[PDB]
């Protein structure tokens, strides 16, 4: 069981990293577009209220 | 709002995040197993002594 755990830490070890970058990658696109269409939006309520 | 443009840009990105939830939760199991390698580690020089 030691050995075998002992192979199953770098499968683990490798994951997280692609992960995490492809989640970054993936805010990182959708972050810019939804802020300045919220910025709109609340620049028209504004100027609506 | 996730309607009026299109919706699938937030599916993805809810399966992104519950990817990171479950390979989360994979890595503190994994680092269970690591402590249970360090009890493995303070019970193998009692092996040898046995």
């Amino acid at each position: 069981e030691l050995r075998e755990l002992e192979h199953t830490v770098p499968q683990q070890s490798k994951d997280l990293e692609t992960i995490k970058a492809k989640l970054k990658e993936d805010h990182a696109v959708l972050e810019p577009k939804l802020d300045d269409i919220v910025s709109k939006i609340s620049a028209r309520f504004a100027r609506l209220f | 709002t996730i309607r009026s443009i299109d919706a699938s840009l937030l599916d993805v990105l809810d399966e992104l995040r519950e990817l990171q939830g479950n390979e989360q939760s994979l890595q503190k199991d994994l680092d269970f197993k690591k402590a249970k390698i360090v009890h493995l580690r303070q019970e193998s020089d009692k092996l040898r002594k046995s």
